[PDB]
């Protein structure tokens, strides 16, 4: 019957790990760099474009940086329509939250669902694991502002500071390195910035080339405000911290 | 009996390389070469008509469709992966939004919807990936104009102007040296008749071409007259006629 | 809906499937369990390759699974969180029927229960994971220990360890634990199962986590301060 | 459809439960010889009043339950947990038509003497003194106005003997005779089968009660 | 509107003795005023020294007692042709009538047999599985003109001991099995005489260690 | 070799091996007889043990007061096929008040194990047996493979060294047929026929295993000292 | 690979097959049979001195009337056991009695072959199981997963099996008493397990039709692990 | 739950010494209204089966097929189909009833009352009664709708008992089933006055007679009935 082709993508190596997570992870780390960094004040989320092209429209366009809610967003490293679904899954699951307790989404739940049914696809229904990491930025009153990161295994684990994607050895480097707790948001734009400069396989780091997005209190009185970088910001920001 | 494939037929290889994928990308290489280019007040999609035969009447079989009033679709690679799509893509656009808001989708959302249907297809049970790379080109009044490409992997992406299929790399490198922030629909369609013939061989003409614009309003092709909002759809496919005009000017 | 049998015997009578799940408990981070005379004491490590992480969000490595009884693990993460969901549920559903919460080895009956539905189960892989179930019956201050694994055998325990280097610990245990007496105190049980760990760990700075569960529904969770000071005075005993 | 008159109540000694033995279809007597105490196990007891096919049914179903309980558990079921297994079964039937009025008696270590009302329409109650039945006012006001704590096994027997009756007296759909029962932590213990008939003008004579009747 | 139901009438009768059973009933079926059949059993040997009769309407009591010999066959074939003692098979069938509670069998159910002590045994159902053994019980059109009747003459209620002021209760005691044949003879000759619905014949059946015996005698066909 | 897989695969010469296999786990069975004359028709079984300590492996069932078969092989399957033959034997029984034909039992049978060699997933029964009857029209031996092949026969053995057996039967064929009103020298002939199988072991009081069934006769099993008149 | 039920060349279900050496690798269990009784003894087999011995549960109640003891991956005996107390139970609810210990047997031995491609694999676990009913008396089984069960009058499973069952061909009779058949498990458990017999690492059980389905304590049975020495030694 | 439209009235039937013998109109009634006058309502299943059906007639058409389609299962694969495995009056009531109150249970009947009239493979005289709620009885004589009222009467004359039947001849057993049709027919609103009558005789077999006309009845005393009372003119 059809058992002759039948990939097994659910089962263990005789080693104890899963073959197609780990292969997964290997198609990742091709996946253009993508970096999050956690202030006393606000988070960054940092993007590096996978090698753009002239005739690229660059302000019409999303391909790493997305919005969850108002105060959640998430940068993609991975297969970008496999994030897409996932994406709209986790969307759905905060309005869920919010509809059910009249209370935004905590960022560690709508994470540890969206872990868990990536988990799923690696136990049960023989199926392919998504080809997709996250960065998630966000807030909520009882944690303030917090990063994790998830991967095609369904494991999640929350950072001050982390990368995803291409060069995360030497990026992970970077930041352990230059960081500290007293850090402030405009400080974190820079060390974010610098990293991706370093790592970077492009021959010089561009506003074309990137996604950028902050999540700050830096609206009027105790309310978050997220804000995605439009390239004409990127090009300025990226004069004042001298990189152009 | 019945379809004991419930597993993906689409996995990942050691080095991370998703095979199906892949090859359905070297589908779409093989495939003949289509265009779009955007213009200030457009945009135009186009594609050469290869012929099976010369007793087939290449009228019947259209490679540019209408999916929406406002947004058309050209792909390049399999022609019945597209056909299904096509029909798909107009149903989608009714059920998952007109059936809902009482209006058409914007471009983007229509293409975001499609690309969720190329993406089950890569991760479900039982199925290869769609062999085809659409070029999706509309107008919606809060985005204006735009042009998208669309891969096997449900990738898409929007463009000032590309091309895809058989002699794409040469085709983009051309467009690139044409193309500027200031250009009418007029010059837009020059520039696309001109890219277009440095990859066909044969014949051509309005005949052997195959081409449409999103352009303004057509009240003439509404079909009825009374409501003042409704002032008629932008998608426009121009006639074997009108494409040798502008061939004499050339 | 897939149906695969995916574990399954092979020649010599080994199911592959669930011992390659025990391969990927053995790569997991330690974990060790002590229960003393009037308590139980849940050891962890954490593996210090990861900086810059942020502590107060990183989900810990014992769970509550009711007031009364934790859960620690050596395996997969991921997998994990499946069997502490389904746990909490039915430590739920049983205090809705029976009017009573769950006992320890019930508890512990129902997760390995679990695991071993997923040896014999078209269309899934075992769990790679191997859990530590500790904590106190309603109304007693028996202290109880168990252990499960992705087989779905479990048992109680005196003390034990699982995860990588578990063979170390566990023949450390082997002699320094005495049955006829245990460890009399809170403090005894602790300093035991923070010695265990650091013939393994590396350093005993943000690398070990402690976990308290006493009777009555008592758990508390040490910080890395009071967890250093057991470090501090285990290091200038040993140099002797 | 049943008249009856059950009883229930907790004392010093453990619980005595008392219940008639007549069954009705309208007027006619079906029966004088029914076993409206259900002997769910050695320690339990359930009493039958509305449903008899309903009690019957499921307070046998319930002995299953408790057996697989403690097969499970390697310990005696609570009586809070035998009888919530009951409520959250007809429960579940609401609605359908189910007709329960019962009461599970017990004696445990970790509870003591307990009894739980459990009612066809999801109702659940944890009581001292329960009385069920067409002829439960009756049986009641005997109840209520004897009742004590510190009453001896003895007493407590005649009492709980003595409040069916009354309503057997009155209640035209209570009767035949009296069947008693005394639930100790070590099990329950019947207390035999006693004739209204002959126990009426026992009681009569000897207590010098029911004056209004000429005998 | 459709009723799925119907009254076929008739009226049956269960005794048990020391080391034997009795069970009788009418051989008469009606419907309304008319007479559909003066001779139509509905008491049957169902094995295992089991008689069986569900009477009230005839299309249920037939289904039932049909499921019930076929409950006997599958106990035989899932525990090595055990016997099916009385009591085992009483409980069978509670469970039987009770799987239609919401759906009944319009039926009033008795068996005899039986005990494992080999001592004369009646059990008595209503119509949704409830029971309990009895010494004596009718059922049917006509119960409530025999049973008071059986009351006085085998379970001696309201007799007193000549003499003894009303203190002494005349004593029980098993019957034989000719006083027995009295007993269900004279009490469905009196049913007879003032209940429409009961006449034309009456089948007995006698249930001893030796086996399954039937008496047939005739009655009035008015 | 390369299409033994699974039954859902042919061979190049057209063969199921599956289906081979699973006839081949008959083989191995214990051996069973059955015969029949216009009378009566008789089966009869040499059970097998594990060790002394052990029971003896029951080899017949009873189907219905009218029939019944005895197996050879896997006898978890005949377990399964027995009830299913219980269940048509008693809808037959139920719904049209008829005792169920021989032949549609077999017909039955036939069709159960056939869908089993067709379909992916699944797998061929493991057992042979032989039904006996006695019905409208007189007295019937059959003889079920799980190949789905059912056959009508006077006399029959299945399992190992049934050849020996199916031998005496062919020789004595004339004789045994005639044997009619007569039950015992029926089953002596079967008694006979079955001892031309036997190797080093001999007939005991708790190994042999005789049933019956006839025309005032209902289908009955004899085991331990009934069957000690036959040896 | 290959089905899960397919046939070998000789006529025998692969994956039953594999699941015998499966049950090869378990722990001892035996079981001997008497007019006065069924008596049942495991070795508890603990992997480590840590682990709580009395924790190990390798003997188990089905009904008052009946007992079990298991051999192989014992995590597989859970669902067997839990149909195996369910179908006593639900029997005594229909039929207000006892349920037939062949009957009981039968029904758990339907579930072994229902594997395939039900459940993905055979159980890797064979059942002793020991009981008392009206009909045929003291009796005991052997529960496979193949779906197969033998009655035996002694039996042996598990590692030392082979060993013990030829023990258990020369001392059996059929006039053997419960003391005897008590202190004959023992001497046999004592042959073939590794590590040295006790009350810790070894348990009995016995069935009797007085007092049901019992468990023997640690007590109870040092006292007769301490009787079987001293008799040894008096010849 | 049903409503009856086209209906059949009543069917009559009874035993005599060698078999027996049924009848019933060929009329289907539309409430008030004689709507369909070519009715048969007796259907032969083989050669010793007659099945006598009324009530409503679109159920009745379905029983027909279903009787129809037995026949053709019953050959199949049956080489004794014509002989010792041949259908039963046994068997095809048996499958009736089981339908009837399968059909009754689910609250869904078909609204039909059924007489199975036959002779067994060993002599035996077979006459048994089914209905709409599934219930079933035999008797010497059996009649359903007014022909449980009028018919069953006349016919007890004749045979009162199990003993009267080896007594009573097909002559006298024919005259009076057609007698009881006549009476039928001056006394029932929904009956007519041609008929169909069947016979199943052990020796002679099935003889199926169509066409029957009531005939020799007394109307002539009508002329001297003049008013309600009083009236002399
Ligand atoms: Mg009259």
């Amino acid at each position: 019957g059809s058992r002759r082709y039948d990939s097994r993508t659910t089962i263990f190596s005789p080693e104890g790990r899963l073959y197609q997570v780990e292969y997964a992870l290997e198609s990742i780390s091709h996946a253009g760099t993508a970096i999050g960094i956690m202030a006393s004040d606000g988070i960054v989320l940092a993007a590096e474009r996978k090698v753009t092209s002239t005739l690229l429209e660059q302000d019409t366009s999303t391909e790493k940086l997305y919005k969850l809610n108002d105060k959640i967003a998430v940068a993609v490293a991975g297969l970008t329509a496999d994030a897409e679904i996932l994406i709209n899954t986790a969307r759905i699951h905060a309005q869920n939250y919010l509809k059910t307790y009249n209370e935004d989404i905590p960022v560690e739940i709508l994470v540890r669902r969206l872990s868990d049914i990536k988990q799923g696809y690696t136990q049960h229904g023989g199926l392919r694991p998504f080809g997709v990491s996250f960065i998630y930025a966000g807030y909520d009153d009882r944690y303030g502002y917090q990063l994790y990161t998830s991967n095609p295994s369904g494991n999640y684990t929350g950072w001050k500071a982390i990368s995803v994607g291409a060069n995360t050895s030497a990026a992970q480097t970077l930041l352990q390195m230059d960081y500290k707790d007293d850090m402030k948001v405009d400080d974190a734009i820079e060390l974010a910035l610098k990293t991706l400069s370093k790592t970077t396989d492009s021959s010089a780091l561009t506003y074309d080339r990137l996604e950028f997005a902050t999540i700050r209190k830096g609206a009027n009185d105790g309310e978050v405000y997220q804000k995605i970088f439009k390239p004409q910001e990127i090009k300025d920001i990226l004069v004042k911290t001298g990189i152009t | 009996m019945t379809d004991r494939y419930s597993f993906s037929l689409t996995t990942f290889s050691p080095s991370g390389k998703l095979g199906q994928i892949d090859y359905a990308l070297t589908a779409v290489k093989q495939g003949v070469t289509s265009l779009g280019i955007k213009a200030t007040n457009g945009v135009v999609i186009a594609t050469e008509k290869k012929s099976s035969s010369p007793l087939a009447m290449s009228e019947t079989l259209s490679k540019v469709s209408l999916l929406t009033p406002d947004i058309g679709a050209v792909y390049s690679g399999m022609g019945p992966d597209y056909r299904v799509l096509v029909d798909k893509s107009r149903k989608v656009a009714h059920t998952s939004y007109k059936r809902i808001y009482g209006e058409y989708p914007p471009t983007k959302l229509l293409v975001s919807e499609v690309a969720k249907i190329m993406q089950e297809a890569t991760q479900s049970g039982g199925v290869r990936p769609f062999g085809v790379s659409l070029l999706i080109a509309g107008h919606d009044e809060f985005n204006g104009f735009s042009l998208y490409q669309v891969d096997p992997s449900g990738s898409y992406f929007p463009w000032k102007a590309t091309a895809i299929g058989k002699g794409s790399v040469a085709a983009k490198t051309f467009l690139e040296k044409r193309w500027n922030d200031e250009l009418e629909l007029e010059d837009a369609i020059h520039i696309a008749l001109l890219t277009l013939k440095e990859s066909v061989e044969g014949e051509f003409n309005g005949d052997t071409i195959e081409l449409a614009i999103i352009g303004d309003e057509n009240p003439d092709l509404l079909g009825y007259t009374g409501i003042p909002t409704d002032k008629g759809p932008r998608f426009r496919k121009l006639t074997s006629q009108e494409i040798n005009d502008r061939l004499e000017a050339l | 809906g897939y149906d695969r049998a995916l574990s399954i015997f092979s020649p010599d009578g080994h199911i592959f499937q669930v011992e390659y799940a025990l391969e990927a408990v053995k790569r997991g981070t330690c974990a060790v369990g002590v229960k003393g005379k009037n308590c139980v004491v849940l050891g962890c490590e954490r593996r210090s390759t990861l900086k810059l992480q942020d502590t107060r969000i990183t989900p810990s490595k014992v769970s509550k699974i009711d007031s009364h009884v934790v859960l620690s693990f050596s395996g997969l993460n991921a997998d994990s969180r499946i069997l502490i969901e389904k746990a909490r549920v039915e430590a739920q559903s049983h205090r809705l029927t029976l009017e009573d919460p769950v006992t320890v080895e019930y508890l512990t009956r129902y997760v390995a229960g679990v695991q071993q539905r997923y040896t014999q189960s078209g269309g899934v892989r075992p769990f790679g994971v191997s859990t530590l179930i500790a904590g106190f019956d309603p109304r007693d201050d028996e202290p109880k220990l168990y252990q499960t694994e992705p087989s779905g055998i479990y048992s109680s325990w005196s003390a034990q360890t699982i995860g990588r280097n578990s063979k170390t610990v566990r023949e450390f245990l082997e002699k320094n634990y005495d049955r006829k007496e245990p460890p009399a105190t809170v403090e005894e049980c602790v300093k035991l199962t923070v010695r265990s760990l650091l013939e393994v760990v590396q350093t005993g700075a943000k690398n070990i986590e402690i976990t308290v569960v006493k009777p009555d529904s008592d758990i508390v969770a040490l910080s890395s301060e009071e967890i250093n000071q057991y470090v501090t005075q285990i290091e200038q005993e040993k140099q002797e | 459809a049943l008249g009856a008159t059950t009883l229930a109540f907790r004392f010093q000694g453990g619980i005595i439960v008392a219940v008639d033995s007549r069954a009705t279809a309208g007027n006619w007597v079906a029966s004088q010889t029914v076993k409206k105490v259900i002997e769910i196990n050695p320690f339990l007891l359930g009493t039958m009043a509305g449903g008899a096919a309903d009690c019957q049914f499921w307070e046998t179903w319930l002995g299953s339950q408790c057996r697989l309980h403690e097969l499970r558990e390697k310990e005696r079921i609570s009586v809070a947990a035998a009888s919530k297994i009951l409520s959250n079964l007809v429960y579940q039937y609401k609605g359908a038509g189910l007709s329960m009025g019962t009461m599970i008696c017990g004696y445990t270590r970790k509870e003591g003497p307990t009894i739980y009302y459990v009612d066809s329409d999801g109702t659940r109650l944890k009581g001292d003194i329960f009385c069920v039945g067409s002829g439960q006012t009756f049986a009641y006001g005997v109840l209520d106005s004897n009742y004590k704590w510190d009453l001896s096994v003895e007493d407590a027997l005649y009492l709980g003997k003595r409040s069916i009756l009354a309503a057997a007296h009155r209640d035209a759909y209570s009767g035949g005779s009296v069947n008693l029962y005394h639930v100790t932590e070590d099990g329950w213990i019947y207390h035999g089968n006693h004739d209204v008939g002959e126990l009426f003008w026992k009681v009569k004579e000897e207590e010098g009660s029911f004056n209004n009747v000429i005998g | 509107q459709f009723n799925p139901y119907g009254d076929n009438g008739g009226t049956i009768l269960g005794i048990a003795g020391e080391d034997f059973a009795v069970l009788a009933g009418d051989t008469r079926n009606i419907t309304d005023y008319s007479i559909n059949s003066r001779y139509e059993p509905k008491v049957f040997d169902c094995g295992d020294n089991i008689v069986m009769s569900a009477n009230g309407f005839a299309a249920d009591g037939d289904a039932l007692v049909k499921r019930f010999k076929n409950s006997v066959k599958w106990y035989h074939f899932d525990h090595n042709d055990k016997k099916l003692s009385i009591n085992s098979a009483a409980r069978n069938i509670q469970h039987l009538l009770y799987g239609k509670r919401f759906f009944p069998y319009y039926v009033h159910t008795i068996i005899a047999g039986l005990d494992e002590d080999g001592k004369g045994a009646v059990y008595s159902f209503d119509p949704v599985g409830s029971y309990e053994r009895e010494q004596c019980r009718a059922g049917g059109a006509a119960a409530s003109l025999i049973m008071p009747f059986l009351d006085n003459q085998v379970n001696f209620k309201n007799q007193y001991e000549p003499g003894t002021n009303g203190k002494v209760k005349k004593p029980l005691k098993y019957l034989s099995v000719e006083e027995v044949i009295k007993l269900v003879r004279d009490s469905f000759t009196s049913a007879t005489e003032r209940h429409i619905q009961v006449g034309d014949g009456l089948e007995i059946l006698i249930v001893t260690k030796d086996g399954v015996r039937k008496e047939f005698y005739e009655l009035k066909r008015d | 070799n390369n299409y033994d897989g699974d039954t859902v695969t042919f061979s190049p010469t057209g063969r199921l091996f599956q289906v081979e296999y699973a006839l081949e786990a008959i083989k191995q069975g214990s051996v069973t007889v059955g015969l029949r004359s216009n009378t009566h028709a008789v089966l009869v079984a040499l059970k097998r043990n594990a060790d002394e300590l052990s029971s003896y492996q029951k080899k017949i069932i009873k189907c219905d007061e009218h029939m019944g078969l005895s197996l050879a092989g896997l006898a978890p399957d005949a377990r399964v096929l027995s009830n299913y033959l219980r269940q048509q034997c008693n809808y037959s029984s139920l719904v049209f008040n008829r005792k169920l034909a021989v032949e549609r039992a077999g017909h039955l049978l036939c069709d159960k194990a056939q869908k089993n060699t067709q379909s992916y997933g699944g797998r061929p029964y493991g057992v042979g047996l032989l039904i006996i009857g006695y019905d409208k029209s007189g007295a019937h031996l059959l003889e079920f493979q799980p190949s789905g092949n059912v056959t009508e026969l006077y006399g029959t053995a299945i399992g190992a060294r049934s050849q020996g057996a199916k031998t005496y039967l062919e020789r004595t064929l004339d004789t045994f047929i005639k044997i009619d009103g007569n039950p015992d020298e029926l089953i002596k002939a079967g008694v006979e026929a079955i001892s031309q199988s036997l190797r080093d072991e001999s007939l005991t009081v708790d190994n042999l295993s005789i049933a019956i069934v006839g025309k005032d006769t209902p289908f009955t099993i004899y085991d331990g000292e009934a069957v000690a008149k036959y040896i | 690979d290959r089905g899960v039920s397919t046939f070998s060349p000789e006529g025998r279900l692969f994956q039953v097959e594999y699941s015998l050496e499966a049950i090869k690798l378990g722990s001892t269990a035996i079981g001997i049979a008497t007019k006065e009784g069924v008596v049942l003894g495991v070795e508890k087999r603990a992997t480590s001195p840590l682990l709580e011995s009395d924790s190990i549960e390798k003997i188990v109640e089905i009904d008052r009337h009946i007992g079990c003891a298991m051999s192989g991956l014992t995590a597989d005996a859970r669902s067997m056991i839990e149909h195996a107390r369910t179908a006593a139970v639900t029997h005594n609810l229909y039929y207000d009695e006892d349920i037939n210990v062949e009957s009981l047997t039968q029904s758990v031995c339907d579930l072994a072959l229902r594997f395939g491609e039900l459940m993905s694999r055979p159980f890797g676990v064979a059942l002793l199981i020991a009981g008392h009913d009206a009909d045929d008396g003291y009796q005991l089984f052997h529960a496979e997963p193949s779906g197969t069960f033998y009655r035996y009058n002694a039996k042996a499973i598990g590692s030392g099996s082979e060993g013990a069952q030829a023990e258990l061909l020369n001392e059996w009779h059929s006039s053997l008493t419960l003391k005897e058949a008590e202190l004959l498990v023992l001497k046999i458990l004592k042959q073939v397990m590794e590590e040295k017999l006790d009350e810790n690492n070894a348990q009995l059980s016995c069935i009797t039709k007085q007092d049901g389905f019992k468990i023997y304590d640690n007590e109870k049975t040092a006292e007769l692990i301490k009787e079987l020495k001293e008799k040894e030694a008096a010849e | 739950t049903q409503q009856p439209i086209v209906t059949g009235t009543s069917v009559i039937s009874m035993k005599y010494d060698n078999g027996v013998i049924i009848a019933a109109d060929n009329l289907g009634s539309y409430g008030s209204l004689l709507r369909f006058n070519g009715v048969e309502r007796l259907i032969p299943v083989g050669d010793n089966t007659v099945v006598g059906i009324s009530g409503d007639i679109s159920d009745m058409q379905h029983i027909e097929r279903l009787l129809k389609d037995l026949v053709t299962e019953n050959a199949y694969d049956n080489p004794l189909a014509d002989a010792e495995e041949a259908l039963e009056p046994s068997y095809i009531f048996e499958y009736l009833a089981t339908v009837m109150y399968q059909r009754r249970s689910k609250m869904n009947p078909l609204w039909n009352a059924i007489i199975v009239a036959g002779v067994q493979s060993n002599g035996d005289q077979f006459l048994r009664y089914v209905n709409l709620l599934g219930v079933t009885y035999s008797s010497p004589t059996l009649a359903t709708g007014f022909g449980a009222h009028m018919a069953n009467p006349l016919l007890r004359k004749v045979v009162d008992r199990e003993s009267d039947i080896p007594k009573t001849t097909v002559q006298v057993a024919e005259e009076a089933i057609v007698n009881a049709m006549r009476v039928l027919y001056y006394r029932d609103a929904r009956s007519s006055r041609n008929f169909s009558l069947a016979i199943i005789d052990k020796n002679t077999g099935l003889t199926f007679k169509k066409n029957l006309q009531v005939e020799n009845m007394k109307w002539d005393f009508a002329k001297d009935i003049k008013g309600y009372g009083t009236q002399k003119i």
